[PDB]
């Protein structure tokens, strides 16, 4: 559980840019930045957490000055710094513990501690030059500083009570059995799928009745457009050794009710 | 340091003839962010697909979901088809169904 915000930011050329920023508690979106008409984005009637509208307007109005401010900044100091288009500036920062961090290409490039920026020491002789810049006004890095250590621990806190009813929530798996498409001679590839979960923590076995088979391979938790989850686990197994198979999900919201699909029917076939 | 896109293709749902199911293609771990992704039906582009807003992940790589809710019947066949600079010919994925 950690609240973070992600700023992704396109250098095509000195005249075109793209900018794109979200706000984030872990895997869950929360708000977006409106680059039309520069305003906050409520995602949730709870991502407005325990904040006021007056303290809304003025985060609001830090975070569009600070942006103007940034793709200036970095457009003027782009040849000192050795930045050659097209590049892309990726930050994250936030509180889970604070952080703050930039990357330039891809790669850890400056970092946020206590009250100033810090070279990433790979990053080499442009990494110092731009904390050079970045560290130009004090009066700027107590700002992050407060925001970070204050404003970060305060917001999360007050976030996570007002959507406690969405973060907390259970919803239950289905679940299915596939032939896979890539099988060796003589062998089967059995696939079984599991979808619609909340939250993400699940278990997922190929079984042999209470023998779990080791040869399962699980894949990446993969996520639904409606926020809940997917991952598939797969069994390599003999042609004529698939008998007796099933596939078990155990998951919170089961309450110990398992799921427990079976290689049967015209999966064999019979 | 660019990064190919890991492509994976499923459905919200048991793939049923003639029942509404959505159609998701993820792709992850690329940089950089500029990406094409297309949904096809039938080697066709389907119109109007859905995507995620772009994020990236603790090594900076980003990540889309692309989506659309869609009917499948039993002559249809469906994939996503990804262009990137990393990719010197378009990489289609197909959705595997039985
Ligand atoms: C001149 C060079 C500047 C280069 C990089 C710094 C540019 C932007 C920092 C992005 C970090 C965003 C963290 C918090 C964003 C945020 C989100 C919601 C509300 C806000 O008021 C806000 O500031």
């Amino acid at each position: 559980l950690s609240f973070h915000v992600i700023w992704i930011a396109s250098f095509y050329n000195h005249s075109w840019k793209q900018n794109l920023v979200s706000g984030w508690l872990s895997d869950l979106q929360t708000h977006t930045w409106d680059s039309n008409s520069s305003t906050i984005v409520f995602l949730w009637p709870w991502s407005r957490g325990n904040f006021s509208n007056e303290e809304w307007k003025e985060l609001e109005t830090l975070f569009r000055i600070r942006t103007i401010r940034s793709f200036e900044g970095i457009r003027r100091y782009a040849h000192e710094l050795q930045f050659e288009y097209p590049f892309e500036i990726q930050v994250t920062g936030g509180c889970e513990g604070s952080f703050l961090q930039l990357a330039y290409q891809g790669s850890d490039f400056v970092s946020f501690q206590n009250n100033s920026w810090l070279p990433y020491p790979v990053a080499g002789n442009m990494a110092k030059h731009f904390c050079k810049v970045l560290n130009q006004n004090q009066h700027e890095n107590d700002i992050t500083h407060n925001l970070l250590s204050d404003t970060c621990p305060r917001f999360i806190l007050g976030l996570l009570d007002a959507g406690k009813a969405h973060l907390q929530r259970q919803v239950k798996p289905e679940a299915w059995l596939s032939h896979g498409p890539s099988p060796g001679p003589g062998h089967l590839q059995l696939v079984c799928h599991v979808s619609g979960f909340y939250p993400k923590p699940v278990w997922v076995m190929w079984m042999r009745g209470e023998q779990e088979q080791q040869g399962t391979q699980r894949g990446d938790i993969l996520p639904s457009a409606d926020g809940t989850w997917y991952l598939r686990a797969t069994l390599e197994v003999a042609a004529g050794e698939a008998a007796d198979l099933s596939c078990r999900v155990k998951h919170s919201s089961l309450e110990g009710q398992d799921i427990v699909l079976y290689w049967e029917g015209s999966l064999v076939p019979r | 340091i660019q990064r190919t896109p890991k492509i994976q293709v499923y459905s919200r749902h048991p793939a049923e003839n003639g029942k509404s199911n959505f159609l998701n293609c993820y792709v992850s771990g690329f940089h950089p962010s500029d990406i094409e992704v297309d949904l096809l039906k039938n080697g066709e582009r389907i119109e109007k697909v859905e995507h995620s807003d772009l994020s990236f992940s603790k090594d900076w790589s980003f990540y889309l979901l692309y989506y659309t809710e869609f009917t499948p019947t039993e002559k249809d066949e469906y994939a996503c088809r990804v262009n990137h600079v990393t990719l010197s010919q378009p990489k289609i994925v197909k959705w595997d169904r039985d």
